């Protein structure tokens, strides 16, 4: 999955301005047992994900906006 | 009628203030106060409104940290602050509790840990 916040707003705070958008946030939920693969940051955004492997194991492909 | 407040300023007499207090908004009020940094009558609005809705259930104790983030030099017209406090000591361990209190009062004045023998 990836997550997608953009800070938080709240009275206590204060909105000094239009906040850059936080980077996307990424997990890897787990089936069976309960618990968080991964939590990372990457650079800009996401287009699309491709997510294919011939072989036994599997792997995943991002791309950002310039281009990853 | 929160959008209507910075088009407001050519009036912002008390009269307002009495429409809302008699219709109970708690927010409005609350947005005000933060304006002129009074934070005296605001703070008793901390804990007067039963209710909790948006305003509460965050940062319970950080909103009590946040307005006693004021005068960090002197007193600075929290000597009305300090006497509020005191005056109704009691009633505030029921909200926050006892563990959280004693820390916040830490930094804040020792004295008013003396106020615990009644």
């Amino acid at each position: 999955i990836v997550t997608e916040e953009t800070g938080v707003p709240t009275t206590s705070i204060s909105v000094n301005e239009l906040s850059p958008t936080i980077i996307n946030r990424i997990f890897i939920i787990d089936a069976k047992n309960k618990i968080i693969s991964l939590n990372f940051v990457v650079s800009s955004a996401i287009i699309d994900i491709f997510s294919t492997s011939q072989s036994g194991k599997n792997i995943t492909y991002l791309l950002t906006s310039e281009g990853v | 009628l929160e959008s209507l407040l910075p088009y407001y300023h050519s009036r912002t007499t008390e009269n307002f203030i009495l429409e809302l207090k008699e219709k109970n908004f708690n927010k409005v009020l609350f947005h005000i106060y933060k304006s002129e940094n009074k934070y005296a009558s605001a703070l008793s609005l901390i804990l007067e409104t039963k209710d909790i809705e948006k305003e509460y259930n965050t940062d319970i104790v950080s909103i009590t940290d946040y307005i006693l983030k004021k005068c960090p030099p002197g007193s600075l017209e929290c000597g009305k602050v300090t006497e509020v406090i005191e005056t109704n000591f009691d009633l505030l361990l029921s909200r926050i509790g006892i563990e959280k209190c004693v820390t916040i009062f830490s930094d804040f004045d020792y004295n008013l840990h003396q106020e615990i023998l009644e």
